[PDB]
């Protein structure tokens, strides 16, 4: 991550702003609708669309993304309240995590066309490959 | 295998697709996105900052060429091991290029269709494409089986 | 596939495999190497610590049924497709595996047999059991696909 | 990675020693065999089982193996020297490094079976994929 990366995140999460409850729903219903395979980690969730779980989820993995873009330099002692959710307990397959990633992307490039150019793209992508990396970190 | 309305929403939103652009914005992204992927691609010349990338006419014009073979997966669904079947011996035996940068390109198209169609891009028209471009990508390294 | 001589090989490095602890050795490391498939046996009680999980008498009896299967797809090497017929449609719309896992187990079942036989287990003889491990895996893999 | 997992790492590689180059050697020897495609890294190189070659760059993977270990938390510093020739000159494909990682098990596997436990493989492979994640994050 170059610091040139890090100005293109907080730029295009700078246009993200309030939207990111709303950008995080979308990104998790696309991976829904897309991967059938990830609502296996969700059978106590009502997966319909417009759903307030959904966007209250959409929410929370928004805001951890947010505390992400935030904390830049070492993020593994910040996100490490979520990688005894996701790896310890529910165990998720990491790919769910690369399927999450272009969910996101897709996400933003519909939403934030004038922001998603070429060295964004690339920039949030590793970002998200980081992310799911320091949420794959520890594993038993 | 697409749905009667998959199908026609993936054949509605095609045509209205610039078939001059989005494969070389498709083709460029993934070189700047992932860049081991610029190892297929030195004979193409500048390829070192992300503007020169995206600028560079042969980037450009083979990514038309890649477009075209998507346009024709997209004509024929049902027989996509068929299409891709040069190809797949193409990529396979004479380029060595690893099945898993099949699966980036057909995501890297995925976002840029969400980039020049915005909201017109919903969940359940990425969800049909999605079926789409993993369909290419399984055909594609067919003969690596 | 491969040459007889090979096929040679891996029938006769088979027929020192017992059967077995090696499947149980190969299903119980899959759960220890990668926890995320520890998700799909659920039912299987205690996998918390890698001793847990090795000395799962689920797990070595689940092994057994795995290294069985392999043993069935070594006797059709011809044909991969008619011999995981009813192995495909089992792992894939019931229990929702991702089929990168596949070949993960493949690749653990390879260093089990690397450390059961050593120096037996040559680099050649590696080869032919690589390209036996990725056909189960693409086999195993065949809906949705 | 864990704490528990940055123990084994050093049982497995200090009972390797000085043969740490045929430990590597033979892994590299394994990857063409296995796999094909991995040939075209090496265009000028006539290597077989017994070429004179093969051993030399297996001690330079097996020594840059050390300098890991003996270096855990500072991994991207102090193997930063092969992360450009890996990235910038090369461009080795990600799938190439998890293809040797792999034929680096085997090769642990047999010739140390008393240290190749569930738990020392688990965290080796932990290591190997941490190290390949190294030497390929700098591309751009
Ligand atoms: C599913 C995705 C892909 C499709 C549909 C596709 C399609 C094509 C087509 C139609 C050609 C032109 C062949 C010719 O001129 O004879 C081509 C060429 C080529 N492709 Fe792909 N390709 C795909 C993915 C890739 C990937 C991921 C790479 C590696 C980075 C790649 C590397 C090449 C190279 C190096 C050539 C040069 C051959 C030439 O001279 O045209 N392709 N591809
Ligand atoms: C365990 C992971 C790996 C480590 C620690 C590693 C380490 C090294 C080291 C120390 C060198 C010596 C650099 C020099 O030339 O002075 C080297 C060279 C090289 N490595 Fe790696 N390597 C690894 C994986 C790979 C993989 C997967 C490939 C490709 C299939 C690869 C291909 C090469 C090549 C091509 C060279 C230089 C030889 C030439 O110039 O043709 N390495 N590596
Ligand atoms: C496919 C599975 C899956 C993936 C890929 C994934 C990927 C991610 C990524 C990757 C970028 C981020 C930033 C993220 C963030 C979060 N996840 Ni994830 N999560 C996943 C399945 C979950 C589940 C399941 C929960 C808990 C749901 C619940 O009921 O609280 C979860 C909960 C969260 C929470 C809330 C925990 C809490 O209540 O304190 C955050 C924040 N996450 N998850
Ligand atoms: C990580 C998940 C996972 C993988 C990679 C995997 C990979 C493999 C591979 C090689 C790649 C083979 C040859 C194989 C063979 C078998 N598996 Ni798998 N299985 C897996 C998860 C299962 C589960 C779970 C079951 C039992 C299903 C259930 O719900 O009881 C299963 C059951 C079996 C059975 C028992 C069939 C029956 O019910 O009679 C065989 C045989 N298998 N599995």
């Amino acid at each position: 991550l170059s610091p040139a990366d890090k100005t293109n995140v907080k730029a295009a999460w700078g246009k993200v702003g309030a939207h990111a409850g709303e950008y995080g729903a979308e990104a998790l219903e696309r991976m829904f609708l897309s991967f059938p395979t990830t609502k296996t980690y969700f059978p106590h969730f009502d997966l319909s669309h417009g759903s307030a779980q959904v966007k209250g989820h959409g929410k929370k993995v928004a805001d951890a993304l947010t505390n992400a873009v935030a904390h830049v330099d070492d993020m593994p002692n910040a996100l490490s309240a979520l990688s005894d959710l996701h790896a310890h307990k529910l165990r998720v397959d990491p790919v769910n995590f690369k399927l999450l990633s272009h969910c996101l992307l897709v996400t933003l490039a519909a939403h934030l066309p004038a922001e998603f150019t070429p060295a964004v793209h690339a920039s949030l992508d590793k970002f998200l490959a980081s992310v799911s990396t320091v949420l794959t970190s520890k594993y038993r | 295998h697409l749905t009667p309305e998959e199908k026609s929403a993936v054949t509605a939103l095609w045509g209205k697709v610039n078939v001059d652009e989005v494969g070389g914005e498709a083709l460029g992204r993934l070189l700047v996105v992932y860049p081991w992927t610029q190892r297929f691609f030195e004979s193409f010349g500048d390829l070192s900052t992300p503007d020169a990338v995206m600028g560079n006419p042969k980037v450009k014009a083979h990514g038309k060429k890649v477009l075209g073979a998507f346009s024709d997966g997209l004509a024929h669904l049902d027989n996509l091991k068929g299409t891709f079947a040069t190809l797949s011996e193409l990529h396979c035996d004479k380029l060595h290029v690893d099945p898993e940068n099949f699966r980036l390109l057909g995501n890297v198209l995925v976002c840029v269709l969400a980039h020049h169609f915005g909201k017109e891009f919903t969940p359940p028209v990425q969800a049909a494409y999605q079926k789409v471009v993993a369909g290419v990508a399984n055909a594609l390294a067919h003969k690596y089986h």
